[PDB]
C-alpha cells in the first residue's frame, strides 16, 4: 500500500512508453524519464523494507518485553518515530497501513493485558508463584518476563476497634472494596493509559477530532483473546476475599451483644484485631 | 455508606452485572439510570438498551416467583402510596440545552417531546426523574436528598417541578398520562404518537471519511490491462 503511489508511476511512464517507437526521437527523452522514475521507485522501496522491518521488530517486542507502563511507552515510542518517518516522506496510503499496524499493536497489548491480570489475579488469591517455585532443571535462561508482570499488591490492613461498647470497621470492607479494586485499577492502566499511533501525529494542529480511545489504547480490554473472562477472573478474586473479610468481621461483629493470633490475612488484605481481642476477652 | 456500582457502558462487561447485585441483596439495591442530555437523540435507545439488560439480567438471577410477586406487591405499595426494584432516571448535562438552542435550533417544543417521552418510559417502568448539571450544579443536594430518602427510609420534602425545561423533578408515583398531557397543548407541529427518529434526527457528524484504499496494479493484471490494448489495435 504504502508503494502504491509510486509504483503506478512506473506503471505511467510504461503506458506512455507503449505508444513510442523508435522511429520517434521521443524514446531519449523517455530513456530518461524511465531510469529517474524507477530509479525513485528503487530507493523508495529500499528505504520502506529497513523501516518496516524496525516496526516490525518493535511490534514483536511488545509480546515479550517487560510488563511496566515505561517499558511498553518506549517501544511505542519508537513505532511512532518511524510512523512519522513515513508521513514525513509522503508515502501513500499511510493512515491504512497505520490503521492495520495499530489493530495490530492493540492485539498484542490485549494478550499482555489479558497475561497482567491473570497475574494479577494469581498475587490476588495467594496463587502467584513465587520465583523459588521456577523449576531450576530448566537450563534455559528464562531472561523472558513474565507475560502478565510480577504485580505487586500492596498489603491492606484494616482496623477493628471498640469505642465505647461499639465496634466498628476503620477501613470499611467497602473501602476495602475501593482500595482492592483501585490497586487493580492501576494495572489495568500499564495498558490502557499507553499512547495510540497517530499516523498525522506529524501534522500539529490537525483539525481531527480526538477522544480518548483515540489518544490511548483505551479498547484493548475488548482485544483479549480470552474475552471478559479474565476480567470477570479478576473481580471474582476480588468479591471472595472481600466476601471471606466480610464473614471474618461478622463473627467479631456478633460479640458487641457481649456489651448489648492477633491479626489474620487474606491475600493482600490484613486484618488486625489484637487491640479489640484483649477488650473481648476482658468484658467476657 | 451505600455501595456504588458504576458499570462500563460497553456490553463486552455487561456480565459484571452478577458482582454488582445478588439475590441477598438485590432488594437492598437502589438502581439509578444515566439519561446523556448532551446527546439527546440516544437518551431513549440506550435507556432502553440498558433496562432490556437490567432485565435479562433479573432472568438470570432465578428468583422464587413468590419472592418476586413480593417485591412487586412492596414496590407498587410504595407506588400507589406516594402523596405530595425502585428505579431512578437521572439526567446528566442539562445545561447543553442551551447549546441545543443555537447549534440545533432546538425550541421549547422538542424538549417538550423529549421530556413527555421521558415521562412516558418512566411511568412504563414507574420510575422517578430528576434532572441535573454539575456543570451548573443543579439538583445535586436535591439528588442527593432522594436517594438517602429512597435508599435509607429518610424524610423527603421538595414537591415535584416540572414547568422549568431542564430542572425537572418528578418523585415516584406523581407522573401520570393525564398529568403528562400538559405537554402535549405547547405542541404545534409534532403530536405525542410522533416518532422519536422523524421529530428528533442523529446529526450526521461529519468524521474524516476515509477515502479509497488506492492499490498499485499487479504486474500480471496491468499486463493483462496492456494485452487488451495492443489486442484490439
Amino acid at each position: 500500500l504504502l508503494v502504491a503511489g509510486l509504483k503506478k508511476e512506473v506503471q505511467a511512464l510504461i503506458a506512455e512508453g507503449i505508444a513510442l517507437v523508435w522511429e520517434s526521437y521521443k524514446l531519449d527523452p523517455y530513456v530518461q524519464r524511465l531510469a529517474e522514475t524507477v530509479f525513485n521507485f528503487q530507493e523508495k522501496v529500499d528505504d520502506l523494507l529497513i523501516i518496516e522491518e524496525k516496526i516490525d521488530l518493535e511490534v514483536r517486542s511488545l509480546e515479550t518485553c517487560m510488563y511496566d507502563h515505561k517499558t511498553f511507552s518506549e517501544i511505542l515510542n519508537r513505532v511512532q518515530k518511524a510512523v512519522d518517518d513515513l508521513n514525513l516522506h509522503s508515502y501513500s496510503n499511510l493512515p491504512i497501513w497505520v490503521n492495520k499496524l495499530d489493530m495490530e499493536i492493540e492485539r498484542i497489548l490485549g494478550v499482555r493485558l489479558q497475561a497482567g491480570l491473570r497475574a494479577w489475579t494469581q498475587v490476588l488469591l495467594g496463587q502467584a508463584e513465587d520465583k523459588a517455585e521456577v523449576d531450576m532443571d530448566t537450563d534455559a535462561p528464562q531472561v523472558s518476563h513474565k507475560p502478565g508482570g510480577e504485580p505487586k499488591i500492596k498489603n491492606v490492613v484494616h482496623e477493628l476497634r471498640i469505642t465505647n461498647q461499639v465496634i466498628y470497621l476503620n477501613p470499611p470492607i467497602e473501602e476495602c472494596r475501593y482500595k482492592l479494586y483501585q490497586e487493580m485499577f492501576a494495572w489495568k492502566m500499564v495498558v490502557l493509559s499507553l499512547p495510540r499511533i497517530q499516523s498525522q501525529r506529524y501534522q500539529v494542529g490537525v483539525h481531527y477530532e480526538l477522544t480518548e480511545e483515540e489518544k490511548f489504547y483505551r479498547n484493548a480490554l475488548t482485544r483479549m483473546p480470552d474475552g471478559p473472562v479474565a476480567l470477570e477472573e479478576s473481580y471474582s478474586a476480588v468479591m471472595g476475599i472481600v466476601s471471606e473479610v466480610e464473614q471474618y468481621v461478622k463473627v467479631w461483629l456478633q460479640y458487641q451483644c457481649l456489651w448489648d493470633e492477633t491479626k489474620k490475612e487474606f491475600g493482600p488484605v490484613v486484618i488486625d484485631y489484637g487491640k479489640v481481642q484483649s477488650k473481648v476477652n476482658l468484658k467476657y | 455508606r451505600c455501595n456504588v456500582w458504576i458499570l462500563d457502558g460497553d456490553l463486552y462487561h455487561k456480565g459484571l452485572l452478577k458482582f454488582a447485585v445478588s439475590a441477598e441483596s438485590l432488594p437492598e439495591t437502589l438502581v439509578i439510570f444515566v439519561a446523556d442530555m448532551s446527546r439527546p437523540w440516544t437518551v431513549m435507545e440506550s435507556l432502553q438498551k440498558w433496562a432490556s439488560v437490567l432485565r435479562e439480567h433479573i432472568d438470570k438471577m432465578k428468583i422464587p416467583p413468590e419472592k418476586m410477586r413480593e417485591l412487586e406487591r412492596k414496590f407498587v405499595k410504595d407506588f400507589q402510596d406516594y402523596m405530595e426494584i425502585p428505579v431512578l432516571v437521572v439526567c446528566t448535562k442539562c445545561d447543553a440545552v442551551s447549546v441545543l438552542e443555537k447549534e440545533h435550533d432546538y425550541r421549547d417544543e422538542h424538549l417538550d417531546f423529549i421530556q413527555s417521552h421521558l415521562r412516558r418510559f418512566c411511568l412504563q417502568y414507574g420510575a422517578a426523574l430528576i434532572y441535573t448539571s454539575v456543570k451548573e450544579e443543579k439538583n445535586l443536594d436535591l439528588l442527593y436528598k432522594y436517594i438517602v430518602h429512597k435508599t435509607y427510609g429518610f424524610h423527603f420534602t421538595t414537591p415535584a417541578l416540572v414547568v422549568e425545561k431542564d430542572a425537572v423533578f418528578i418523585p415516584a408515583g406523581w407522573d401520570n398520562e393525564k398529568k403528562i398531557a400538559i405537554l402535549h397543548e405547547n405542541f404545534t407541529t409534532v403530536k405525542p404518537e410522533d416518532a422519536y427518529e422523524d421529530f428528533i434526527v442523529k446529526p450526521p457528524v461529519r468524521k474524516l471519511v476515509h477515502d479509497k484504499e488506492l492499490a498499485a496494479e499487479d504486474e500480471q493484471v496491468f499486463l493483462m490491462k496492456q494485452q487488451s490494448l495492443l489486442a484490439k489495435q
